[PDB]
Formats: structure tokens, sequence, C-alpha cells
């Protein structure tokens, strides 16, 4: 079955420097988990893609819709939807210029 | 300045020590945000907006919007 | 548990850390004026204090110490 | 219905945008293959003197039942390789674009407010 | 004794069986959802089903301004202001996705289609999405708002002073001149009210419509 | 009103009752309203996406 432990265990045994997984609240509309990650190289974070959606369309989901990546032709921010649970990889760079995790944990306001 | 010049000291102790329950997240880089979080802009500002980034300290460690685990 | 083992543990850990200039952190190393540490850096260190041992100390105490070997001797006397 | 010559409010903090010009931003052409454009059909605006890609994310042309009828022709810039320019949004972005795909994952997970 | 306009079919030539059909079918929806009664101007909260999450749940508050449609589809517009924004949206009673209807601030104001909020000024349609309801005594009358309100200035977006729409809750005496009221009155059509045959007489109608809505319980 | 004649249904022409339905056959008598596999139909709780 599909749950954020495995998915973490996947990156981290991946070697996926940074990671920060915020879990969100069901009175808001999005999602659940939404997760944070870093990587070395354009070409590593779509290695990181590529080895999620492997396992995710390996292991389960025959029942649910299939699970497209989103962003390839960018090479310094990509992401990926699922069911419950997003993932953006993204480079420190613009992972530090888009301050999301104050968002998502203060959405409220605006920084 | 701030709302009280001993609260922000409570509000770190909090924030570090529930961070160290964390599941998922690394440890390091947790802290370092938190660092970051109050070293960038809690240093020598006006008396005016120290009550609006405590409040979002205060609420982030309460996190009704979202708990980082 | 010894009083001198705990020392020189507290003493270790503090080393360990690694923005601090091993100047002068003496017994009595003093933080806002001996090296220049403020409150977030001594409440960090407190922090550091208690990663390995410890874990019991409120956090309220520990804004009252300021001073390793009063800090040294609270958690030794607390155990 | 955002086709060529409607003006569109960028709402999204336009690091770029947002500053005084005596133009107003124009949309000049429509990726689709007809002119009209609904929500997440990304098109060009003409903004302060610069060809822009963007992408609608409301309109005052009523949809479906249950997606929102704002009452302005809300736009985001978005950079040509996907990525949004800005950095928030601010005016509420409606839940569906969740749906048909497309990109839309980023321009999600800037903004803060959703009806 | 209030029968909700969905049940009180258009003037047409449709066979009666259909809308019997549709009745049926309604109200064995009405025995899962408590569809309540909101008159245009009311304020409600409506809670649905968000389709493209995970199973999450959506709430929207803001204000009747249109009520319209007949039969398992008929619907009502919900107009609201969030972060200066003016947003609208059309919800269907009878969806398999609204969870629940909170009428919570019941009214009824002097005009039976509240459109012209796009053109009042902003204030005049905004409400807190997070706002309590308000109680009123069972045995009274629907409490008949009268706020008369005050318009955006030049271009309206459907040119209310006339006749024709016979609006009554915009304060029209401030934003057109004496003269612009001359003009926009030589649209009356004084023989309008006066036309006998145009008269939709819903008594025998909404009659057996009771008999049947008592009848299904 | 007839069976459709696409090339995409030829077949399924199988489980329908072939001659005709004859109320009279007397099996399982047919309740007030069939229905399809994928209609939200009423009296049923309101749907949930998870
Ligand atoms: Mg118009």
């Amino acid at each position: 079955k599909f749950d954020i432990d495995m998915m973490v265990s996947l990156l981290r045994q991946e070697n996926a420097r940074d990671i920060c997984v915020i879990q969100v609240p069901p009175e808001m509309r999005y999602t659940d988990y939404f997760v944070i990650v870093s990587g070395t190289s354009t070409r590593h974070l779509h290695a990181m893609a590529f080895y999620v959606v492997k396992m995710y369309k390996h292991l389960k989901c025959k029942r649910d819709p299939h699970v497209k990546i989103e962003g390839k032709d960018t090479d310094d921010w990509l992401c990926v939807d699922f069911g419950s649970m997003v993932i953006h990889l993204m480079l420190p760079e613009t992972r530090e210029i888009y301050e999301l995790e104050k968002l998502w944990t203060l959405r409220s306001y605006d920084d | 300045a701030p709302w009280s010049r001993e609260a922000v000291l409570s509000l770190y102790r909090a924030l570090l020590r529930q961070g160290r329950q964390l599941r998922y997240t690394d440890r390091d880089f947790y802290f370092a945000s938190i660092r970051r979080e109050f070293r960038k802009n809690q240093k020598l500002e006006d008396a005016e907006a120290r009550e609006r980034q405590l409040e979002k300290g205060l609420v982030f460690l309460n996190g009704k919007l979202g708990r980082i685990i | 548990l010894t009083l001198e083992g705990i020392q020189d543990r507290v003493l270790y850990v503090l080393k360990l850390y690694d923005k601090i200039d091993p100047e002068k952190l003496s017994v009595n190393s003093h933080f806002m004026k001996d090296l220049g540490l403020d409150s977030l850096d001594q409440v960090e260190i407190i922090m550091a204090m208690e990663d390995e041992f410890g874990f019991e100390i409120p956090d309220i105490d520990a804004e009252k110490l300021m001073c390793p070997q009063e800090i040294v001797d609270y958690i030794a006397d607390k155990k | 219905a955002i086709q060529k010559m409607t003006r569109v409010r960028v709402v999204d903090n336009s690091a770029l945008g947002n500053s005084p010009y005596h133009r107003a931003p124009r949309c000049i052409h429509v990726y689709k293959k007809n002119g009209v454009g609904k929500v997440g059909d990304q098109i060009l605006l003409a903004i302060k003197g610069q060809k822009k890609k963007a992408l609608i994310v409301g309109h005052c042309m009523p949809g479906p039942r249950m997606t929102p009828r704002f009452d302005s022709n809300n736009v985001v810039l978005i950079e040509d390789n996907g990525n949004p320019v800005g950095t928030r949004i601010k005016t509420p972005i409606p839940t569906s674009l969740r749906k048909r795909e497309g990109e839309y994952s980023k321009v999600l997970a800037i903004a803060q407010n959703f009806v | 004794r209030f029968l909700s306009p969905e049940f009180i079919p258009r003037r047409g030539r449709t066979d009666p069986l259909k809308f019997q059909i549709e009745r049926k079918d309604m109200l064995e929806r009405r025995k899962v959802l408590h569809i309540p009664e909101f008159y245009v101007g009311s304020i409600l909260r409506v809670t649905t089903a968000d389709p493209y999450a995970s199973g999450k749940i959506s709430q929207f508050l803001g204000i009747c301004i249109q009520r319209s449609g007949r039969g398992l589809g008929a619907t009502f517009i919900l107009r609201n202001v969030i972060e200066g924004q003016g947003v609208e949206i059309c919800f269907e009673l009878y969806n398999p996705r609204v969870q629940e209807i909170q009428v919570v601030k019941l009214e009824k104001r002097l005009d039976d289609s509240l459109l012209y909020l796009r053109d009042a000024l902003p204030e005049y349609s905004t409400f807190d999405v997070n706002m309590k309801p308000v109680v009123q005594e069972p045995n009274q009358k629907v409490p008949v708002n009268e706020l008369k309100v005050k318009m955006k200035p030049k271009p309206w977006s459907k040119r209310w002073e006339r006749p024709n729409f016979n609006i009554k809750g915009i304060r029209f005496d401030l934003c057109l001149t004496e003269q612009q009221m001359k003009e926009a009155q030589k649209w009356n059509q004084p023989w309008l009210e006066f036309d006998m045959m145009r008269e939709y007489d819903t008594s025998k109608i909404e009659a057996a419509i009771w008999k049947e809505i008592e009848a299904s319980k | 009103v007839k069976d459709s004649k696409l090339p995409a249904y030829k077949d399924l022409g199988k489980n329908l009752p072939f001659p005709t339905y004859f109320p009279d056959g007397d099996e399982e008598e047919l309740p007030e309203d069939l229905y399809d596999e994928n209609v939200c139909q009423p009296g049923a709780p309101s749907i949930t996406f998870a």
C-alpha cells in the first residue's frame, strides 16, 4: 500500500540531501501530505522522479488514476502529485526563493 | 520592543524540543530553518511589527494550519 | 555518577559545538562578554546540553543559570 | 472567454508586473486551437512593453455549475519553462486546476487560498 | 405554507407524468439531505465534496443572489467577496455532492433577484466566512429586509433603471440625475400589469403538489 | 428505439432478453426502477471521494 513512509524511505535511501514534509489539515482542500525535497543536479532530480513514479507504478493503484510528472521541461524545479500526497523536487536555490514551508505552515498570510 | 523579551526564549525552547520529535524530516535542516525563522528578521527592528512576528512564530508552533512532521 | 566525569562530558559536548572559539571555555565561561554570544546562542547551547544526558530539566530553570558551572551542578545534583 | 485583445489583471505579486504602466496587460494569443480561453489555458500577454507567457486562473464568464465565477479576468505570469515568475498569490484560485492535465502543480504550491 | 419554487413547473406543454416522476425523485432526494427554506437574499453556507481531491469537504458561505430552474436540476447562485475578489458559485440543490446547506441568516429583500449586487459597492456583498447563525421564531413571518443600496458609478452591467426589471432595491435618486429617470421611463409599458391572459394561475397546481409531497411520507 | 448498430456493440446482445421481455415469464419480477452500475441514484448516501 502507499503511504508517506515508503516514499520518504525511497528519497532518503536515494541520497536526497534535504526533506521536509508538512501535513495539510482536511480543513484545506489540496491534499494531506506536502513534501519539499532537494537534489544535486537536474538529472538527479529527474532520477528521483523516475524512481518514485516507478515504484508508484509497480506497487499498486490499478484502481486509481495514473500520475504524470510535471515540470520535465524545466530544469531547476520538478514536482509530482498523487491522489493524496504531493512531492516537490527543487534545487536549493529556487527552493529557498519560494519560501514554501512558511506558506504551508502559515496559510493565513503571505511572504 | 517585543510583547515580552522572554517569551521569544520560551517559543524557541518549545520549537527546538518539539522538533526533536520528528519522524520523517531531517532534524538538522529543520533546526537550521528554525534558526533562520528568527535570525534574519528578529534582531533590532521596530517595536510595531514585533507583535505580528511573535504571533506568526507562535501560530507556527501551534500548527492549526499544518504540522511539520 | 562522578562530578568530575560530569563536568568533563559537558565540556566535551560543548567543544563539539563548531562556532565557539576555543579561547576561554573555562568552568566559569561567560557568554555575553567573554565570548560574545547572546540569548539564542545560550538557549541552543543548553538544549544541546539536553541532547545526550538530562531531558528532565524544565526550560524555565535554564534561564537563571547563565553560567556553565551552575548548569553542571544542577545537572549533577538533579539526577 | 479570455481571447485576444482582452485586459487581464495580473494577480501574483508580480515581481515584474504590478508596477505602474500606462498600458494595461492585454492577451495577444491563446494557446488553444480556437481563440476562447478558459481556466488553465495558458496565454500570452503584452505587459510593460514585453511579451510574457500567462496562465488564466479565473474569468467572469460562467462555467460549469460547481466552479467559481469570478468578477475579474485573473491571470498568473508564468515563465516559458512553466515556472511561475511570482512567489505568491493572494486572490483566490479555483480548485478546478488539480483537474485536466497541465502545468498546475507548481501554481498550487505557490498560492495560499482556494474556494 | 411555503412550497419551494422548484416543484412549481414552468407553463408549457410537457406531460404531467414527467413532473410526477421528477417530484418523486426529488422528494426521494430530500430524505437524505435536508433542503432548508431559503429565499433570495438569505445567507447560506453550502458544504460539498471535492471531486478533484481524495474525499475532502468544501465549505462556502454567501448570499443567494438568484434562484432559478425547476425539477431535479434547479440551482441557486451564492455571491461573496473573498480577499477583495468578488466570486459567485452556482450550486445545484439535488446534486449528490452537496453535503449540507445551513441557512445562516434567513432574510428576504425587496427584489426577487439580487443580481445588481454585481454593481453595488463591494461592501454590500461582503460577508465573513466564519460567521455564526441567527435564530428565528417559528411562527414568525420571514423578515423583509429593506436595505436600499448604493451603486458603482457609471457602467452598470445590465442597465438596472429600466421599468422592465422593476428593481426596488437601488438608490436611483443618488447616482442617476433627475433627467435620466425621464428617458429611462418611456419604456414603462403600463399595459403589462393588466394583461389578464399572461397570469399563470398556479393554485390548483401547488395544491396537488402539496398532496403529493405530504403523501410521500 | 432499437439496439445500437455501431460496430463496437455488435456483441452484448446476449444478456438482454432475446425475443422480448414477457412480464408473464415470472422470473424474479423486476423492481420499480432498474439502475446502471454507475448512477448516483436517489436515496443513497451523498458520495465521497476518499
Ligand atoms: Mg456585459
